[PDB]
RNA sequence: UAUGCCGCCCGUCUUGAAACACGGACCAAGGAGUCUAACGUCUAUGCGAGUGUUUGGGUGUAAAACCCAUACGCGUAAUGAA
RNA sequence: AUUUUUGGUAAGCAGAACUGGCGAUGCGGGAUGAACCGAACGUAGAGUUAAGGUGCCGGAAUACACGCUCAUCAGACACCA
RNA sequence: GAGUAGGCAGGCGUGGAGGUCAGUGACGAAGCCUAGACCGUAAGGUCGGGUCGAACGGCCUCUAGUGCAGAUCUUGGUGGUA
């Protein structure tokens, strides 16, 4: 059980002029200009990251499922979330071979741990 | 370890005798107010019949509410408003009328509205917006136990005992008034009337001494 | 540790903490003690009074080994005797078992008289002594043997 | 150039007074000054020795030193954002006693008399002072005082 | 070409962190007080010290 | 105290603080009359009022 | 919201030791507990003195301890030093005492044991005196460190100039004697 | 993507920049408070009337680690031109 | 920038005094504007107001009430044109 | 609970270093591409799909030639004018 999850600002904080120029990436960067409309916060410009947007501490790090994501490499690592099945969701690491994913998903369902990735790697 | 029909029942018996003291006190204050009105009203009628006018004793309580913003206030009024604890707009305090206070109101006139707070308006304010200073930490009263904890030293044991020591300027007025946190009022219900506030009330503005019309304003702002 | 330096915390901010008007230029006062009498007089006269001008007479080829004379107070005099044999002297030394403190081997020129020594004959051997040093050693009941 | 001399801007203040020129009256000298006594500073331009700076003219301090023809006064001198302890050396014609401190030092004895009296009697002393209280309820009587109905005036030249 | 002098913002600067009284100790500065009063006062206080050192029995 | 309720309504925190709230409501003290057969107009006040 | 004071100003006092010492944190843990529960003014003093830094816990000498027990009525109290207890070979007589320090020096440990006394910790102290019953809290002199004689140098303070060489030719000529210009 | 309303181009010097003030066509990569001798403050650590092994010797699984004598620097006394 | 004020015919000029502001400041209003008015700002909901307005653009009375004005160059909101 | 210049604190990311997870990996490391997904106020992190083919990572610490849009910056490449 959890309180109904709200996120005060869902959409990403794209860097100013990331749309305008290719040299500029959208990875958020504070506008430190002396005349910057984004820094000075004029009516109509983008919104900046402010701590006030911080997610509720009871809903923080929970997925839509309501499980804190835990990266898992092997069965040894999966076998730590045994008494923590209501709490976490095992997620197999990106670099794990198909045969090792066969073993983890077998063990995951055998213990009753929810997984977000495979899929079975067809 | 019983301590369910001994300790619980003991302090319940203590609570009941205390509420019985508070009952007869609130009955005494109701009697004190109703006869004190009747006396002043009869005195006015006695004088009219005699053929000789009756001057009502100069008001000894004023309720001050700051109607101005915080930007562009000069050092003199600014610090006077820091001493009356009106550090934001629609902040209310009480002040006992003396020479040392009437001259502060002359200084800060353009930043506040003040007047003579009725019994009713005082009662509504201390009920709905009763907050106390306890280890500063501004704590809502909600219980006459919290008053008689901090102000029981001075003899006030209730909400209606506190409202008494304000409405009738007591020997422990300073203590009761400084205990009360500066009232955080909202903007008035139907507005101010007054197209432009920051003229003096007499001109058709709002700021300064509105003798009895503060009561109306404050209830609207409550 | 480069990673704790505020240089790492400065990356992004235009002027690197040195301001937009000062600009951080090469030498906007000179190069070390420059203008001490001119535009750094206030800092020189304050904090460093006596910097400028000469005082006293010169000494050509001043060997610091002539002026050796390191000092030992009487509060520290008894600390020279080793703790193995110390207490046997400090409890009834008394004339003919009066201990011999050679202060030159200990590496002191003069003995000065700051401390109160215990009332014991404490035969002291020092190159130099104060008037109050030899007073207090004779008072305690010892002597100063010059060497 | 600009003038910042010792007795500069002091035409009218070290001026003597109208028909109070000439000699100092002898009570000035017969007056006794002791340490801890609060004294004013006001120069007598007729006397041009141990005279205070125009700053200290009007100030009030407390006597710290006493010598032949002169006292020593401590004054509070604000400079920038902080007061200093300014020690003057004033000849005795440039100072006087402060009735400020005289009216306090008699109120102390008036309080001492009130309390020492009312300790062994029926007590309602209230030793503290209170400001001008809002005036109490009085009846104003119109017996040979039937109010005069005033009206505002028409305008007229001269 | 420049300007010369203004006492603008100088009060604000002073009052921000400052205007402060010199704290007034008991037993004040007995320096620049009449030297012969001092010369005597020492011997008076030394006398009072001896008189209470005699009183201690 | 998770919530400041309000004495002036809810009726319960009004009966909690100020137990005299019962007696006031029961006796109808907010609607006290209670006179008169005086009755004392004036003599000169009325002439100085009208004029 | 005309703020009277600085908003979000820290108390300006240490609430923990910047020391990461395990055994000091175990000692702080004991005294944060006792400070909270006991309601004896002693335990608040010891908690703060444990937070204090090397410059503000200067070494209390045995000679200073011997002097503090020379006092009449306070001759059998336990000597609470929060910091080092150093040796002083200046004195010869030392009495039988119990002293609760953070650290002792090999010389200080020798002298206190030889007199016949008991070298205590703060937890060995706390187990016998939860309220600091019959204690004598001492502090070494703070304003004796060599850095403090340069604090607030100016004319005419009589404070130490920050220098590296101390003879003539080094900060005695102009502005330290009326002969060469002026004095201070 | 449409629609209502809002939104001048950033960086810079500047009392004041959307400026008819300067740099910038575009992109990738490289690209600017470093190290050192000597020091002030504050803090941590050791030992504490002392302290500092490492210039050097002994030793070694070999530029490491481990051990160590005599000095020496600073401190333990200041003030004087002397 | 209001107020006191010097030089100057004067200035969006030069120089002072006290205070408040911009600089370093977004937001509601004066159409637009660094400085004027109102209010100073974490992220949202609800309620109420400030200055300013409520024919239409444009959220809001083509509201009520007593008068004045007819201009072949009407007049229309302080700083401010 | 505003904020330039500025200070301080808490973290995000990079090349290496010591230790550890008997970590991942030719049944596919790293790299790159992705109007797919999830976490984080953010710096960023994680996952799915593709291409690819030989290495790489989490955490506790050490260290620095450690983070780019501007410098008529450097080198290389590319344009609109056409």
């Amino acid at each position: 059980p959890h309180p109904k999850i709200v996120k005060k600002h869902t959409k990403k904080f794209k860097r100013h002029h990331s749309d305008r120029y290719h040299r500029v990436a959208e990875n958020w960067r504070k506008q430190k200009g002396i005349d910057s409309v984004v820094r000075r916060r004029f009516r109509g410009n983008i919104s900046q990251p402010k701590i006030g947007y911080g997610s509720n501490k009871k809903t923080k790090f929970l997925s839509p499922s309501g499980h804190k994501t835990f990266l898992v490499a092997n069965v040894k690592d999966l076998e730590t979330l045994t008494m923590h099945t209501k709490t976490y969701a095992a997620e197999i690491a990106h670099n794990i071979s198909a045969k090792n994913r066969v073993v983890i998903l077998a063990r995951a369902k055998a213990l009753g741990i929810k997984v977000t990735n495979p899929k079975g790697r067809l | 370890a019983e301590q369910v029909a001994a300790e619980r029942a003991a302090r319940k018996a203590a609570n009941k005798e205390k509420r019985a003291i508070i009952l007869e006190r609130n009955a005494a204050y109701q009697k004190e107010y109703e006869t004190a009105e009747r006396n002043i009203i009869q005195a006015k009628r006695d004088a009219k019949a005699a053929g000789s006018y009756y001057v009502e004793a100069q008001h000894k309580l004023v309720f001050v509410v700051r109607i101005k913003g915080i930007n562009k206030i000069p050092p003199k009024p600014r610090k006077v408003l820091q001493l009356l604890r009106l550090t934001r707009i629609n902040s209310g305090t009480f002040v006992k009328v003396t020479k040392a206070t009437l001259e502060l109101l002359k200084l800060i006139e353009p930043y506040v509205a003040y007047g003579y707070p009725s019994y009713s308006t005082i009662r509504q304010l201390v009920y709905k917006r009763g907050f106390g200073k306890i280890n500063k930490q501004r704590v809502p009263l909600s219980d006459n136990a919290i008053i008689e904890a901090n102000l029981g030293k001075y003899g006030i044991l209730s909400i209606d005992d506190l409202i008494h020591e304000i409405i009738t300027v007591g020997p422990h007025f300073k203590q009761a008034n400084n205990f009360l946190w500066p009232f955080k009022l909202s903007n008035p219900s139907g507005g101010w009337g007054v197209p432009r506030k920051f003229k003096h009330f007499i001109q058709g503005g709002s700021f300064g001494n509105r003798e009895e019309f503060i009561n109306k304003l404050v209830k609207s702002m409550n | 540790p480069s990673r704790f330096t505020k240089t790492r915390k400065h990356r992004g901010h235009v002027s690197a903490g040195k301001g937009r008007i000062g600009k951080h230029r090469k030498h906007p006062g000179g190069r070390g003690m420059a203008g001490g009498q001119h535009h750094h007089r206030i800092n020189m006269d304050k904090y460093h009074p006596g910097y400028f001008g000469k005082v006293g007479m010169r000494y050509f080829h001043k060997q610091q080994a002539h002026f050796w004379k390191p000092v030992l107070n009487l509060d520290k005099l008894w600390t020279l005797i080793p703790e193995d044999k110390r207490d046997q002297y400090l409890k009834s030394a008394s004339k003919e078992t009066a201990p011999v403190i050679d202060t030159l081997a200990a590496g002191y020129g003069k003995i000065l008289g700051k401390g109160r020594i215990p009332n014991v004959p404490v035969i002291v051997k020092a190159r130099f002594v104060s008037k109050l040093a030899e007073e207090k050693i004779r008072a305690a009941g010892g002597v100063v043997e010059l060497i | 150039g600009k003038s910042h001399g010792y007795r500069s801007r002091t035409r009218y203040m070290f001026q003597r007074d109208f028909r109070k020129h000439g000699a100092v009256h002898l009570s000035t000298y017969l007056k006794v000054y002791k340490v801890g006594d609060i004294v004013d500073i006001k120069a007598n331009g007729s006397i041009q020795k141990g005279m205070p700076h125009k700053f200290y003219q009007g100030k009030t301090g407390v006597v710290y030193n006493v010598t032949k023809s002169s006292v020593g006064v401590i004054i509070n001198k604000m400079v920038g954002n902080r007061y200093l302890e300014k020690r003057l050396n004033l000849r005795v014609e440039h100072i006087k006693h402060s009735k400020c401190r005289q009216e306090f030092l008699e109120r102390v004895k008036a309080n001492a008399a009130k309390r020492a009296e009312a300790k062994a009697q029926g007590v309602a002393v209230q030793l503290k002072r209170q400001p001008a209280q809002p005036r109490e309820s009085r009846i104003v009587s119109t017996e040979g005082n039937v109010p005069q109905t005033l009206a505002p005036v028409p305008y007229e030249t001269f | 070409k420049s300007k010369n002098h203004t006492a603008h913002n100088q009060t604000r600067k002073a009052h921000r962190n400052g205007i402060k009284k010199p704290k007034t100790y008991k037993y004040p500065s007995l320096k620049g007080v009449d030297p012969k009063f001092r010369r005597n006062h020492k011997h008076a206080l030394h006398g009072t010290a001896k008189a209470l050192a005699a009183a201690k029995k | 105290h998770v919530l400041k309720k309000n004495p002036l309504k809810n009726k319960q925190v009004l009966l909690r603080l100020n137990p005299y709230a019962k007696v006031f409501a029961a006796e109808k003290l907010g609607s006290k009359k209670a006179e008169k057969t005086g009755t004392k107009p004036a003599a000169v006040f009325t002439e100085t009022l009208k004029h | 919201i005309d703020h009277t004071s600085k908003q979000h100003k820290r108390s300006g006092h240490r609430t923990a030791p910047k020391s990461d010492n395990v055994y000091l944190k175990l000692l702080v843990k004991l005294y944060t507990f006792l400070a909270r529960r006991t309601d004896a003014p002693f335990n608040k003093v010891v908690l703060k003195a444990l937070f204090l830094s090397k410059i503000n816990r200067p070494p209390v000498s045995v000679s200073r301890i011997a002097r503090a027990l020379k006092q009449e009525g306070a001759a059998n109290k336990t000597v609470v030093v929060v910091g080092t207890v150093t040796d002083d070979a200046r004195i010869f007589e030392f009495p039988k005492t119990t002293v609760a320090a953070l650290r002792f020096t090999a010389g200080a440990r020798a002298k206190i044991v030889k007199a016949g006394g008991e070298c205590i910790t703060l937890d060995q102290l706390a187990v016998r005196a939860p309220k600091g019953q019959n204690t004598l809290i001492l502090r070494g002199p703070r304003n004796s460190r060599e850095a403090v004689r340069h604090f607030g140098m100016g004319p005419h303070k009589g404070k130490a100039p920050r220098i590296l060489s101390t003879g003539r030719k080094f900060e005695r000529a102009r502005g330290r004697r009326r002969s060469k210009g002026f004095k201070v």
